[PDB]
Formats: C-alpha cells, structure tokens, sequence
C-alpha cells in the first residue's frame, strides 16, 4: 500500500569511499523510517531509526537524513566489514513495507586464487560414489573459470560450482567445484585435473593427481 | 535482549507448519512482535504482528498471507508462534521474528520499526522427504598444501531440506574458514563444502573437528579430518 523505491540496487566502492543510498516513499511517512544491515547468512541489524537517529552500538560513520517521502543513508568511510544488503523500512501505516534493498561491495586490488584439489576419501568410496573437490581461495574479482579434465577429457554434466560472499576482512572470494562420478566411472580413469582461469594469473593453473595416490 | 527461533523445515504443499521464537531480556508482554519473511534471493515482506496485551484484537496480517497464516502467543512462556496453514509454493522463505514498539510507543498503533531480529527459520515447501547428510573429510595433503598453509574441510552430501550449519572446533576456529553455499544436485539433494586453511606446522599437533548440524533430520556429526598417512 505504501511503495518504497530504493536505489541503487547494487554498489561497488573502495575502502574509505562515501556511499549514498536513497529511499522514496509513495506517501509521506514523516520520520517513520528505519535502516537495517543484513550481512549474508546472519540476521538483520538495526542501523538507524526515526529517519536520522543512530542506534547505540553503530559506528558514527553511518548517517540517515531526510523526511516525508525522501530519505538517505550515507556511509562515509567504507570498511570491508560494511559489506551487506541495506534496507529501508516504513513504519507509518500497515502493511509494514520495505525497500528492495541495496547490495554494497568492495573494490580491491586484484588477487589470484590458491588452487587446492581434494581426492575422494575412502569413506565416500566404500559407499560407491566418488567426489573430487577443487577449491579456489581468496581471489578478486569474482569472475573465475574452473575446467575439470579426466584423462585430458574435458567434462560437463557431472560438476557443480559454488561461490561465497565477499569476506568481511580481506574482501576476497572463494569457490568450490565438485565433480561427482560413480565408483565405476571413477575407477576407470587415471588422472584427475582441475584447470583454473583467473585474471590474476597470466597462465591458467592446473592441479592434478592420480587415482589411488 | 534476544530472540531465538525454531521449528520450520520441510512441509508438503497444502500442509501446515508452526514456527516459533523465544524472547529473553525483556518484558515480552509490553511489546509488539512482528513476523517478516524473505524469499530466496528477494527482499523482505512483512507477514504480520502480534499485539502487546493492550489490544482485544491482538493481531494484524498482510493481505497476501491473511487467509492462510495465524499468529499467536504462548499463554505464559514468552513464546511467539506463526502457524502456516495450507502452505503454498510461494511461502518458501526464511521467516524472521522481530520485536516492535513498546506499549508506550505512540507510533505503534499504526506501524512502527524493529530493533532486534531473530536468526531466521527456513520454511521449504516441497513434497520430497527429509534426508540426513553424509559427512566426508577432505583431508589435507601436498595437493592441499600451498606455502605455509594446508587446506582441509568437510563435504556434507545428499541432504534435504535446507539448511545445514557447519562450525569448526565448537566455534573456536573462525579464522580462515569458508563455508560454501549449498548446490541443489540432480537428485534433488543438496551438497555443501566447508574448508578451513590452517598453518602446516600444526597438522600433526592440532586436532580438527568440523561440526555439522541438520536440524530438519536431527542429525549432528562431529568429524575428525586428519592428514592422510601417505
């Protein structure tokens, strides 16, 4: 019933930079606005209430201003720990209504990932299934490529990748990729390799191992 | 002031489920308590409010969930309930309990803001069945050793529904741990990995237990990841 327009949807800044986010209301809500910060996987946190009032415990760099139908939330010196999705909430009338949210990410110095390979444990092998895991650790930016090769035969259909949110300390990323074979298809082949492409590597890197070792 | 949530998990479409929240550190009676839901990869939507003992109609709901959801309180135990009757596919989300304004708060009659939220509870609407996970050590080796570090982890496989919680050494190892999001496999079961990179010199002295919790199936496994012998 009261629409909330939040902009931007997504923002990237460096450490120390000023980030601004605005919120638009369909009708005037006076000062009945709150701002929350949702770090991924956690619960939301109250940041600002009464449009401009800073809640105890929050760093003095956060600051909300505005009234009526136009509000803002500045973050003056962006810190790596300030990565989250930010939401405005309207408290003037029922239904309580939120903004669409704004995602805040860092921009950092390009970092190349560490590549680690994990063969199947004999535990998973007695059950009849084989899973080889490749891990990419602490890289930036987020784009990366992982190619599985079994006996130098590239693979599709038997693999699934997963990526993390940015770190709240070093603003980097991590990625696991899992290759799932059967104990039969696995024991047929010899060399299992993982070819990682990133822009922090002038050359693709390939971690291999031989089955049974 | 705290809020702890519980319940949830899987629920057949058209079924029922009760989600709860426990509050401590405050006079539960004197506060309004709302329910908010977040669809996966989406924003928050308000589900409803339970009023603070000065009301005779003690509840307000959003029109979208108004005919299927009932919000209630325990007679005396400081609990908040959210019973999702005749659930639909669009009701799969994380349900958060939050605390609203105090009965002396002038704004609270028509609306209000929150200050404390719960951790959330995942409500998955599906007609699959619960499966406990399998926990496999990803042992540290020369393949997982870089310079001055080794990476070891856990592979939690073939479980449903979501979520799964992974911790290392009862929560005391929080440096370098990377818990990955879960991927929905072809079978309809999820898999997630938990890795932690540690110093190589501690691998023969330090003990590494990953803790895996799957509350929907009531499965907990505390796995010893160990350097292979070879």
């Amino acid at each position: 019933d009261i629409q909330m327009t939040q902009s931007p949807s997504s923002v990237s800044a460096s450490v120390g930079d000023r980030v601004i986010i605005t919120c638009r209301a369909s009708q005037g809500i006076s000062s009945w606005l709150a701002w929350y910060q949702q770090k991924p996987g956690r619960a939301p946190r109250l940041l600002i209430y009464d449009a401009s009032t800073l809640e105890s415990g929050v760093p003095s760099r956060f600051s909300g201003r505005g009234s009526g139908t136009e509000f803002t939330l500045t973050i003056n010196s962006l810190q790596p720990e300030d990565f989250a999705t930010y939401y405005c909430q309207q408290g003037n009338m029922f239904p309580l209504t939120f903004g669409g949210g704004t995602k805040v990410e860092i921009k950092r110095t390009v970092a190349a990932p560490s590549v680690f390979i994990f063969p199947p444990s004999d535990e998973q092998l007695k059950s009849g299934t084989a899973s080889v895991v490749c891990l990419l650790n602490n890289f930036y930016p987020r784009e990366a490529k992982v190619q599985w090769k079994v006996d130098n035969a590239l693979q599709s259909g038997n693999s699934q990748e997963s990526v993390t949110e940015q770190d709240s300390k070093d603003s980097t990323y991590s990625l696991s990729s899992t290759l799932t074979l059967s104990k039969a298809d696995y024991e047929k082949h010899k060399v299992y390799a993982c070819e990682v492409t990133h822009q922090g590597l002038s050359s693709p890197v390939t971690k291999s191992f031989n089955r049974g070792e | 002031v705290q809020l702890v949530q519980s319940g949830g998990g899987l629920v057949q479409p058209g079924g029922s489920l009760r989600v709860s929240c426990a509050a401590s550190g405050f006079s539960f009676s004197d506060h309004d308590m709302d329910w908010v839901r977040q669809a996966p990869g989406k924003g928050f939507e308000w589900v409803g409010r339970s009023r603070n003992k000065d009301y005779s109609s003690t509840t307000e709901y959003a029109a979208s969930v108004r005919g299927r959801f009932t919000i209630s309180r325990h007679t005396s135990e400081d609990l908040l309930y959210l019973e999702l009757n005749t659930v639909k596919t669009e009701d799969t989300a994380v349900y958060f309990c939050a605390r609203g304004p105090h009965h002396s708060d002038r704004s609270g009659y028509y609306g209000g803001t929150f200050d404390i939220w719960g951790q959330g509870t995942m409500v998955t609407v599906s007609s699959a069945s619960t499966k406990g996970p399998s926990v496999f050590p990803l042992a540290p080796s020369s393949k997982s050793t870089s310079g001055g570090t080794a990476a070891l982890g856990c592979l939690v496989k073939d479980y449903f529904p979501e979520p799964v919680t992974v911790s290392w050494n009862s929560g005391a190892l929080t440096s370098g741990v990377h818990t990955f999001p879960a991927v929905l496999q072809s079978s309809g079961l999820y898999s997630l990995s938990s890795v932690v990179t540690v110093p190589s010199s501690s691998l023969g002295t330090q003990t590494y237990i990953c803790n895996v919790n799957h509350k929907p199936s009531n499965t907990k496994v505390d796995k010893k990841v160990e350097p292979k012998s070879c």
